[PDB]
Order: C-alpha cells, then structure tokens, then sequence
C-alpha cells in the first residue's frame, strides 16, 4: 500500500529476475508493434509481461524492464505504482477481486465479500497462509449487469451468489480451474427471463445495403 | 517580479564587528542602511549627481521571451519530449 | 416519427450482442460483416466522413461530439508523421459493459470500423486501448484480428484495395482515467495515464506525437453499418441531433440487469419496464436512476417518468445522457451510501495531477463519508456544493467534472434526506 521501497532481502536490486528466452520473443513481438524512436512504449505490457512470468514484481522486473528498454528506471518505478494491477508485493496464485462499486454494492457484493471472508478466514488485503488466495476489493471491473461478480486472475465470475462463490473456492482449493461465467442460469448478458431482442435471425450480407455501393 | 519594478540606490557597505558585550552587529556607518527608490535610472543617477555621491549604474537586467508551447513536450522527432509528467 | 423506442431485430447494428452466433468470421461474414468492404474503401475519404456526417452520429464515449466532425479533423495534407486511429476500449464507466459485449461478440465489427474509420482519416494503424481487465476479451479479439489477417482483410492490401492498415491491441493496466482520450494516448506511449492539456487536440499532437482520433468502440463498429445501410438510415432514428441506436446496460435495482440495443430517443420507463422487466419491487419501489453511468446527475422518480433517453432530454433533465448505463436505485436504497461509494472510486481513480480532483475529490470522499453518518450539519451541505462548483470546470480533463456531478445531483434532489440524516445524528448522539 506504501509507494516508496525499501529493500528487503527478498525485494532488491539483487534479486533474481530474468526473462526465459520465450519471453524474449515475445517482448521483440511487443517493442515492433510502435514505431522506430517510441520503445518506451513498451514499458505498460513488458512489464506485465514481468507479471505473467513471475507473479508479482520485485524490484529487478523493473529495472529489467528499464534496462532492455533502454529507459529510465524511475519511468518504470512511476508506471508501476500508478496502474493498480502491478503487484508489487507477492499475491497468492488466486488473487480474488471483489468489485464494490455501487452497481455491485446495489446487488449485493457486501454479502460476497463477507462470504470470502469467513470462507477464507482472512480479510481484505490478507493472504491466505498457503499462499493460495488473495483477497481485495476493486473499483468497476465493468462487468455491471452481471453484478454482483468477482475477478481471478484472468476471468470473471459473476451473477454470484455467497452460495457460488463459497463453490468457486471449494475447487480452486481443489485444483480444478472453473469457468468464466454467470453462475445463474443465463450466458452472457441477455436478460434473466429470456430475450426481449436479438430473436429474430440475423439477416447476412446485403441486407439494407444503400445503391452505389 | 514586483520587486523588480523600481530603481534602486544603495551604498558600499562598510564595517560590521561584534559587540563585546553581547555580541551585536555593531556598525561606524551612517548609510549603512539607507536605500533609495526611484522610478527611473536617469532620476536615481541624477539625485547621486546632485548631492555628489560616486555611483555606478548595472543596467536593468529583463527576462527575454521564451518560446513556450505545450504540444512539444510530446512530439514526434524532438528530443524535447518529456518522459514524464 | 414523435414516439421512439420499439426498435426491430432488422434494424439492428449489433447483431450476436448476447453471444448466441459464432463471433469467429465465418459467423461474421454470414452476418453482414466485411461484406463490400473493398467497394467503402475506395469511394475515398470524403465519402466516409459524408456518410458519417449525414448519419448524425455523435460520440458514444459519453460525451456526444459529432463523429463526422471529430474524424474530418484528419481529413489535412500528410505532414511527414504518420496517422493514426486510436480505438478507445477502456469503458471505466460504473453501470457500463456494453464495449465489453461489443469486442468479445462482435470483434471483427470493430475491425472493419477501424479499418473503414482509419480510411476516413488517413490513419496508418489501429491501437485498440483495451481494459486490462479484460484479458479473455483481448485475446478474443486477438484471434478475431488474426482471422483478418489471414483473410487478407486488414494488413497488406486491406480487403483488396491498395490500402495499408494494422491493428494493434494495447492492453491497459487498472487506470479509469486511462479512458480519458490524452491519458490513454499518454498511456500508450508507456508513461503514467495522466491527461495531456487541450490545445494541442489529439488530431494535432496525438499518439507518439501523430495526428491522432480516439474514439470508443461503439461509434467505430457503427460506422461499416453506416458506410453499408447508408448515413440516411442510421439518422432515421431518434429525434433531431439525436441519430441511431445506442448499446443500453440497464443495472442495479432492475428485474433483469441486461445489455439491449435500443432506438436512441426512446423513453428510459419504456427501456427499464420493457427489457429489464421493470424495477424490483414496482414502479413506484423506484426511488433514483442514474441514468448514465457514474459521472452523470442522477434523477429522481419525477423525472424518470416522462424523459427520454438520448443527448438532449437528459441535459434538458439537468443530467447527461453519458454511456446510456442505466443504474436503477429502488426505495430500500441508502442512496447517500452509495453516491458516497461513488465519490469514493473517483477518488481512487484519479490520477492525481492538477490541484482541484487529486484534493477536492478526497475531501469531498471525507465530506460524503460524514454525510453517510450524518456527522455534520446542514451549512456544510451547501459548502460542498462550492466544493463542487470549484472543482467543475477547474480541472485538466473531466473526471472531476465526473465527481463533480454525482455530489451536485445528489444535494440538488436529496438535500431533506441529507438533513433528516444529520439532524437523527445530532439527536441520537447528544
Ligand atoms: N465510456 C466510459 O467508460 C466513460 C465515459 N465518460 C464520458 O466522457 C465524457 C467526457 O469526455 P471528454 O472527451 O473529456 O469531453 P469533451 O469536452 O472533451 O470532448 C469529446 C470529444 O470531442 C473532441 N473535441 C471536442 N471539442 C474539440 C475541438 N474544439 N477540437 C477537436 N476535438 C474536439 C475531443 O477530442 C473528444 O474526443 C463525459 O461526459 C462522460 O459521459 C466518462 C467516463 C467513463
Ligand atoms: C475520466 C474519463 C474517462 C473516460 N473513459 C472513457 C472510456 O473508458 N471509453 C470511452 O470510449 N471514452 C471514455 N472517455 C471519453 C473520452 O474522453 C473520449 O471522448 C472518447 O473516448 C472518444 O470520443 P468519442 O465519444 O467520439 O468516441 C472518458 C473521459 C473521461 C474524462
Ligand atoms: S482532474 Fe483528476 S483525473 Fe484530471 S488531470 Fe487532474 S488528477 Fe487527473
Ligand atoms: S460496478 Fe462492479 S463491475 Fe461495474
């Protein structure tokens, strides 16, 4: 939560980060995708890239990052505490993300994020003690019909009920991956009830199409 | 910048020692604080001609224009770029 | 047309919004996608941005600029930098998820509107300014992207016309204010999501210093459906200065919290009672709507009743029309809870670089949670109203006008509930 370091033996200059060679490919396919003169901009995914691989990002990720960039240190120490998703201190491998923003809290989040809690047994910003679980509460994931829903790691989980999260983390416990989805009956974001549109087949190419075309 | 505003007459500064006593800035000079504003240099060099005072004149010191422009902390080729703001 | 609303599955841009067609291109091109592509892209610039002006489409960001205006801000002689069109995908708007259902079911919609847009402008590329938060999005659109490629739609020859154009995909990385067009353009050009000061307009000193446009994903994945349907039926729709069809994410205290594609100026009871199935509780369980995301005024009941949700009825309700995300708030509400919650994640986002948003935000956050307590008295009510009023306007973009906004709507309709609060305070704990 602070935003100044200090070196702690596990977090220093001298703690051992470095890209593995696939990583390196992927970084060459980053840096091409901006112009010849712009590297910098490829400080924000590299070094989420720093994220993928590790998991968190010790103060060598980023001065790796600065370094292959060729930029300044600082210009990375500044993006990685101005963008919340750069842990810069270890996370559990789940990292539970509650959204509590008011089209979540209107649909009932707090109930959730109670559940997580006396699930887990830890509360917001703890680690669980294997190290498997994370839990914090986000702004607008921008999941909002689905509300009330949770973020882990790549995937939402939503329309969610203290019932369905309490399952969720029963078999992540048990090492099974589950799918990214409304736990209640509906697939994306159609209304609950069934479709009040889109009942009709979509009509193809040429329909409606203007004259001089 | 307002203090930059008028001329100004000031005299060579002379002797300050300590007093022995309690250990003051002790001074021997009459226009030792003394400090005249004028409008103008021609005023101020013609009221040190006039009461036969030798001056010496620094010529007013003005900021030249800058070319300011916010665009080009971010441009294309420059290395007037900024890395960060 | 007088009334509005009752929009037909015909006449329908956004097809496969719920996910039930194949998003991949054989699903796309047998829905009308990249169909006469070629034929749009070489009719010219001119042709593009006529067809996007007669259409009156206006800015689906929030902010509602017309697009055939903002995108012939390009149309200018190459001054040796290249150009470049930049698609805003961040949608940081509380109550908004529709540029979410738009890149994970229709992606290569939004691939022929950067294609045709970047025609229009004489852009070189393409830099999708995706969410972060949304990955499995990104990568869905990653495979749309190389599914163009691959059918030589983009890249090399684009669809056959001698045209040169990329597409790239820029993940963020947890910032709302990276929505903001020059903090997303800061954000691409890897530094901190600050917004840039205007003049210079982004057409003028853009990305990387480019002549550049940023637009959201609704009015880019629009404007093949404009280019093909023609300009003159998408301003068939909605009243005057208010053209088309707008993605609608009705949230919160509704029956059924759901994404619809519906005709511009169609009355918000109508959309709420029509395709949400209504207020949980009755119509007369509603206490407030927000009609527009986060950053516009709410309205009460009274309002709620008679308006019409496009641009120009919801200024005229002293509101704004915003993202058209409709967050509905029923009477068991503790409605300065949550425009306390509100403030308080336009305090955590908010990137803290000119004076009045990075301190008045916060202290209007400190403000707000004594509201919610009712730890204050009734002078400091009207005091954060100038709090507001000098924070509106002040700022270097508009998210403190964003948080602004909800604390102005929030005492200009609830100001007695305020009151009451603070007065059963003052008498239970004295
Ligand atoms: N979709 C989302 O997730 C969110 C949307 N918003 C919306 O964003 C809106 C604020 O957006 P802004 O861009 O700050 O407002 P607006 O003042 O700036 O400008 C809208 C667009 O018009 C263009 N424009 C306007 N005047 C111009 C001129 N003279 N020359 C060149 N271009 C010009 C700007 O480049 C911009 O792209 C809010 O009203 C809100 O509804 C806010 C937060 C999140
Ligand atoms: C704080 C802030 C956040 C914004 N976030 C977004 C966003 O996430 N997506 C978006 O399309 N527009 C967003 N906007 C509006 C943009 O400034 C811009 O108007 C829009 O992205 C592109 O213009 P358009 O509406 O014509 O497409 C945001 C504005 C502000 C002030
Ligand atoms: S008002 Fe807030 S969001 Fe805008 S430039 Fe300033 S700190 Fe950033
Ligand atoms: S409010 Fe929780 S996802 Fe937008």
């Amino acid at each position: 939560a602070l935003f100044v370091h200090r070196d702690t033996p596990k977090n220093n200059p001298e703690t051992p980060f470095d890209f593995t060679p696939e990583n390196y490919k992927r970084i060459e396919a980053i840096v091409k995708n901006y112009p010849e003169g712009h590297k910098a901009a490829a400080v924000l995914p590299v070094l989420d890239l720093a994220q993928r691989q590790n998991g968190w990002l010790p103060i060598s990720a980023m001065n790796k990052v600065a370094e292959i960039l060729q930029v300044p240190p600082m210009r990375v120490y500044e993006v990685a505490t101005f963008y919340t998703m750069y842990n810069r201190k270890p996370v559990g491998k789940y990292h539970i993300q509650v959204c509590t923003t008011t089209p979540c809290m209107l649909r009932n989040s707090d109930s959730i994020l109670e559940a997580i809690q006396k699930k887990l047994g830890i509360k917001v910003g703890e680690t669980t003690p294997d190290k498997l679980f994370t839990l914090i509460e986000v702004e607008c994931l921008g999941a909002c019909v689905n509300a009330p829903m949770v973020q882990i790691n790549d995937n939402y989980y939503e329309d969610l009920t203290p019932k369905d999260i309490e399952e969720i983390i029963d078999e992540l416990k048990a090492g099974k991956i589950p799918k990214p989805g409304p736990r209640s009956g509906r697939f994306s974001c159609e209304p609950a009830g069934g479709l009040t549109s889109l009942t009709e087949p979509p009509k193809g190419p040429g329909f409606g199409v203007q004259a001089g075309l | 910048v307002n203090n930059t505003k008028k001329w100004k007459m000031e005299f060579d500064t002379r002797e300050r020692w300590e007093n022995p006593l309690m250990g003051w800035a002790s001074t021997a000079d009459p226009l030792s604080n003394l400090v005249l504003t004028f409008s103008t240099k021609e005023d101020a060099i013609a009221f040190a001609e006039k009461n036969g005072w030798s001056y010496d004149v620094e010529e007013r010191k003005v900021p030249k224009p800058k070319s300011k422009s916010y665009g080009a902390n971010f441009s294309w080729n420059k290395r007037t770029r900024v890395s960060t703001k | 047309k007088t009334s509005f609303g009752s929009l037909k599955d015909e006449d329908r841009i956004f097809t496969n919004l719920y996910g039930r067609h194949d998003w991949r291109l054989k699903g796309a091109q047998s829905r009308g996608d990249w169909y006469k592509t070629k034929e749009i892209l070489l009719k010219g610039p001119d042709w593009i941005l006529g067809e996007v002006k007669t259409s009156g489409l206006r800015g689906r960001g929030g902010a509602g600029f017309p697009t055939g205006l903002k995108w012939s801000f390009m149309n200018k002689p190459s001054d040796g930098r290249p150009k470049y069109l930049v698609v805003n995908a961040d949608e940081g708007e509380p109550g908004t998820c529709k540029d979410r259902e738009i890149i994970r079911h229709d992606p290569h919609k939004l691939v022929e509107g950067c294609l045709v847009g970047g025609r229009a402008m004489g852009a070189r590329a393409a830099y999708i300014y995706i969410r972060g938060e949304f990955y499995n999005e990104a990568s869905n659109l990653q495979v749309a992207i190389r599914e163009a490629y691959e059918a030589g739609l983009i890249g090399k020859n684009a669809c056959g016309s001698g045209y040169d154009f990329d597409v790239f995909v820029v993940r963020g990385a947890g910032a709302y204010i990276c929505g903001e067009e020059t903090a997303l353009i800061e954000s691409i050009e890897g530094k901190q999501g600050k917004p840039r000061l205007k003049p210079p307009f982004p057409a003028d000193v853009g990305v990387f210093g480019c002549p550049t446009t940023v637009a959201n994903v609704e009015t880019v994945a629009v404007s093949p459906t404009i280019c093909r349907r023609g300009g003159a039926w998408f301003a068939s729709f909605g009243r005057e200065r208010n053209s088309g069809t707008k993605l609608f994410n009705i949230s919160g205290h509704v029956n059924n919290p759901c994404t619809v594609e519906e005709e511009m100026s169609v009355p918000l009871k109508e959309l709420i009672e029509k395709h949400a199935g209504g207020v949980t509780g009755g119509w007369d369980n509603l206490l407030a709507v927000i009609p527009g995301g986060s950053s516009t005024p709410l309205i009460p009941k009274s309002v709620c009743e008679t308006v019409l949700m496009d641009f120009d009825a919801l200024i005229q309700a002293q509101t704004g029309l915003g993202t058209a995300a409709v967050i509905v708030m029923d009477r068991s509400t503790d409605i300065v809870k949550a425009i306390a919650r509100l403030i308080e994640f336009y305090k955590h986002e908010s990137c803290g670089q000119c004076t009045p948003c990075r301190e008045g935000v916060d202290w209007m956050n400190k403000v707000m949670a004594r509201f919610v307590r009712g730890d204050a008295r009734p002078a400091e009510i009207d005091s954060l109203w100038e709090i507001s009023k000098q924070i509106e306007g002040h700022t270097i973009c508009a998210l403190g006008d964003g948080a602004a906004w909800p604390v102005q709507g929030l005492i200009r309709h609830f100001r007695p509930e305020l009151e009451e609060r603070m007065q059963r305070f003052a008498q239970q704990h004295q």
